[PDB]
DNA sequence: CCTGCATCAGAGCCCGAAA
DNA sequence: TATAATGGGCTGATGCAGG
RNA sequence: GGGGGGGG
């Protein structure tokens, strides 16, 4: 077939077809099963040995894999590959977190603390310092990672008219912004199925952003505000130093009735 | 914060921890069978990219083949290791070869013709059938094959062996079949009276290949 | 341990297509999109909804979730119900489901064959407002889209359609987020312009216009108080954690008073005015002054002007309106005397 | 086992500080 | 919405892969 | 990936 009704080719008759010539040649390690009826799985699905693909159920899979429908060839192909479930990101993470029992653990470094070359007691200490401490407080390892991330009260962030009718922001709004477009645009590359590949990278970026806002600079390029290099101050920043909260509000602050003068 | 507080959770290196929040590397969840390398996949195994691939999607390649050059497998064929496909092409993948773009389609047209030919007897060799390449006769000396009709010539030939064609007005008169070893003494579009000879037919004469 | 390095490797993964891959490609989205049309029809489904069941399978079930429109939540109860009814039909209807799913095993491919088409466009719109990745992922959206719209039998090569689509998705990206004072994509569009005219207009005056000068440079409808209106507006805020210079020890904000909240004086000044204002209402009577109370509110602002007052105060309607001066006056000799008032005028 | 060896978080106060 | 365009510009304390 | 003109 092709663009329009002219150039293509039709059959003149009765006759049998071979194919030269090819453009390039694919080899794929696969498995071909001819089918003369209908077949019973579409092309996408994954299957086990011995699953029904077509024919009723007379003709069956070898080998674990997806399905490729021919419907040129009228075979359906099954190249051999698994149902595994392998993930990256917090995602991943958080799962095997959510997927532990604590208590288990702590009993199976105990009897590991029972052990000579004192290393192998060092280390099963140090993992049993964070066991313990997650079983005493009531805290699940889960929530070292975020599904809601919070938001700060807007006047302690704020954007204020200054003298001039000029605009002042502080710095965790644009912080702020940065992942609040990133997940919504990641909202958006769902529902539009984009490939893996785009959605990891985005995933990947939302990490980022992520740790921007609680943390700039601690891994990675600190983000700037375009056209400076000043790194944005994230509540890290703001917690911590000698300008931090601690030692600059609340170890220390201005106060009235007060004065200073020449001696 | 070091030591990674999750990182000690779950005996992951610093690095490993990178790799997976980073996306620079998978950890398995559930390996359903796979395996890699010769070794079952376990929980919690850290697969590359290309891993992954391997694992979730399948192995393949494909080999650009010159421009103009036919392939020396066909479509659909099973391939080993190092199997050579094209004059300047050698598979580096078992498995099933897949054409992508022939340039060339060829379509054999079926064809049941009935034609006649007329031989010496002692000549001749009986059978009520002949399959391709078979004998059909082997003559003494060399025989001259009539025609036996008049007229124009419209003159086919195949690969091997040739047929005639003669007709007046457009109907055609005859149908005549000039296997191997028999050379056309007439050219296409040629008009001929009964009796001229057709074609010289020296020793063995047998059938065309096809 | 870079982002950028990172995908550039991850987009080299992808081999680009051949002239025929591509057309291949898109000839396969296109007919898959086809068949899921005739798909609505045969099935009484809804196009959408059956594209992002075949979506469901190609990807995987790492990919499942309710999508924008679809009138049924997308959860593996129904995708497994709506793909077995697809699976339920006769081998000719059916053999345009095998259409659908590789339409869209095409799609991702050409997709992910185009991806370094994106960098190589948003490379140049560096320095906007937007990080490299950011850029990146808007021009993604846009190929995205240009693969849904791409009409392959118009014989143009991929390239030549999909950067349409992908400068025009960068530049909306520049344009709605750069701003932390976001402002419409056609505003922008005029102060980019009212740039592009002074800068021309500088660099023949040898000096920087003034509005005047841009305003007839921009043509009709503009004067000079429209040129510095738009400008006041293209103003981009500033960082409260700006450095006040010396850098060490100093932030822009810490110069900034907080004129919200009242300082002692003024909450001081307040309750000091309620405590004389109803310690002399009922200096007269508090009957007449609570009629005047009701009239104007200590605390809730009660006024409006004749109606309501038909209700409840205790008499009929133009009565209250005259006891409103009697308390009133009688409360203006009340303060010829109590003059301590005075002093609230300010 | 131990040591190089790397990665990180420290580095005085208050006031003018002329943006 | 359509020529084609396809990979960036100084210290100390502590937890580690390696002789 | 941590830092500066003046006064005490």
């Amino acid at each position: 077939a092709a663009i329009d009704p002219e150039e293509e080719v039709i059959a003149e008759a009765e006759g049998v077809v071979h194919l030269h010539e090819p453009a390039s040649i694919l080899v794929v390690k696969a498995r071909v099963y001819p089918f003369e009826d209908d077949v019973e799985v579409s092309t996408g699905d994954r299957v086990a040995p011995g699953d029904v693909l077509a024919d009723g159920g007379k003709v069956k899979s070898d080998v674990y894999g997806r399905v490729e429908v021919d419907l040129v060839r009228n075979v359906v192909r099954v190249v051999e590959s698994y149902d595994i479930d392998a993930r990256m990101g917090a995602e991943a993470i958080q799962q095997l977190l959510k997927e532990l029992d604590l208590e288990a653990l702590e009993k199976e470094l105990l009897e590991e603390m029972k052990h000579p070359s004192r290393a192998r007691r060092a280390k099963a200490r140090k993992r049993l310092e964070v066991v313990r401490a997650f079983l005493d407080s009531g805290n699940r390892p889960e929530w070292m990672i975020l599904e809601a991330v919070p938001v700060l009260p807007p006047d302690l962030r704020p954007m204020v008219q200054v003298d001039g009718g000029r605009f002042a922001t502080s710095d965790l709004n644009d912080l702020y912004r940065r992942l609040i477009n990133r997940n919504n645009r990641l909202k958006k590359l769902l529902a539009q199925g984009a490939p893996e590949i785009i959605i990891r990278n985005e995933k990947r970026m939302l990490q980022e952003a992520v740790d921007a806002l609680l943390d700039n600079g601690r891994r990675g390029a600190p983000v700037t505000n375009p056209g400076s290099d000043r790194p944005l101050r994230s509540l890290t920043d703001i917690l911590s130093g000698k300008q931090g909260r601690f030692r600059q509000n609340l170890l220390g602050k201005r106060v009235d009735y007060s004065g200073r003068s020449v001696i | 914060d070091v030591p990674s507080k999750i990182g000690t959770l779950l005996d992951l290196s610093a690095t490993e921890l990178e790799q997976v929040l980073y996306f620079s590397k998978y950890i398995v969840l559930d390996p359903k069978g796979a395996i890699l390398n010769g070794v079952p996949v376990e929980k919690r195994q850290l697969l590359t990219d290309e891993e992954y691939r391997e694992l979730r999607y399948g192995k393949q390649e494909t080999y650009p083949l010159p421009p103009g050059v036919d392939a020396l497998v066909k479509d659909g064929e099973e391939v080993v290791k190092g199997q050579e496909l094209a004059p300047g092409v050698v598979s580096r993948l078992d498995g099933v070869a897949l054409y992508r773009f022939p340039r060339r389609v060829r379509v054999e047209y079926v064809k049941k013709e009935r034609a006649g030919l007329r031989l010496p007897l002692a000549a001749w060799v009986e059978k009520e059938a002949y399959k391709p390449g078979e004998i059909l006769a082997e003559l003494p000396e060399p025989y001259l094959f009539r025609a036996e009709e008049e007229g124009v010539v419209e003159l086919k030939e195949l690969e091997e062996g040739a047929f005639l064609v003669l007709r007046r007005e457009d109907e055609p008169v005859a149908t005549y079949f000039l296997p191997v070893g028999m050379t056309p003494l007439v050219v296409h579009g040629e008009i001929v009276e009964k009796g001229q000879p057709l074609a010289e037919a020296k020793g063995l004469l047998r059938m065309p290949r096809q | 341990s870079d982002p950028v390095r990172q995908y550039l490797h991850e987009i080299g993964q992808v081999p680009l297509l051949t002239l025929e891959e591509e057309v291949e490609l898109a000839r396969k989205v296109e007919e898959g999109m086809e068949a899921i049309k005739k798909l609505s029809e045969i099935t009484g489904l809804d196009p959408d909804l059956i594209r992002e069941v075949v979506r469901a399978k190609i990807l995987g079930s790492a990919r499942v979730r309710h999508i924008p429109g679809l009138k049924e939540t997308l959860d593996p109860k129904t995708v497994e119900e709506i793909d077995q009814k697809l699976k339920s039909l006769p081998k000719e209807h059916k053999r345009y489901l095998h259409i659908a799913r590789e339409g869209e095993a095409a799609r991702q491919h050409l997709i992910e064959a185009n991806l370094r088409l994106v960098v190589s466009i948003a490379k140049k719109y560096t320095g906007r407002g937007l990080s490299f990745l950011d850029l990146i992922q808007e021009g993604n959206q846009g190929l995205i889209r240009a693969v849904e719209k791409f009409e392959y039998k118009r014989r143009f090569k991929f390239s030549t359609y999909a950067t349409w689509w992908i400068r025009q998705a960068i530049n909306r990206a520049i344009a709605d987020q750069a701003r932390t004072i976001r402002i419409p994509v056609h505003m922008v569009e005029t102060i980019n312009k009212l740039s592009r005219t002074a800068r021309q207009l500088q660099q023949e005056l040898g000096r920087e216009p003034t509005y005047e000068e841009i305003a007839e440079a921009m043509g009709p409808g503009w004067d000079a108080k429209r040129v510095e209106e738009t400008l006041k507006i293209a103003q981009e805020p500033v960082s409260l954690e700006t450095p006040i210079g010396d850098e060490k020890d100093s932030f822009y904000g810490d110069f900034i008073p907080d004129e919200h909240l009242p300082s002692p004086v003024d909450a001081a000044t307040q309750s000091l005015l309620s405590e004389e204002l109803e310690k002399a209402l009922s200096k007269l009577s508090e009957r007449e002054a609570m009629v005047l109370k009701l009239r104007k509110g200590l605390i809730d602002g009660r006024e409006h002007t004749l109606e309501e007052v038909g209700a409840f105060f205790g008499v009929t309607r133009e009565r209250i309106r005259q006891i409103e001066n009697k308390a009133l006056r009688k409360l203006k000799y009340h303060e010829s005397r109590t003059r301590k008032l005075r002093d609230f005028l300010d």
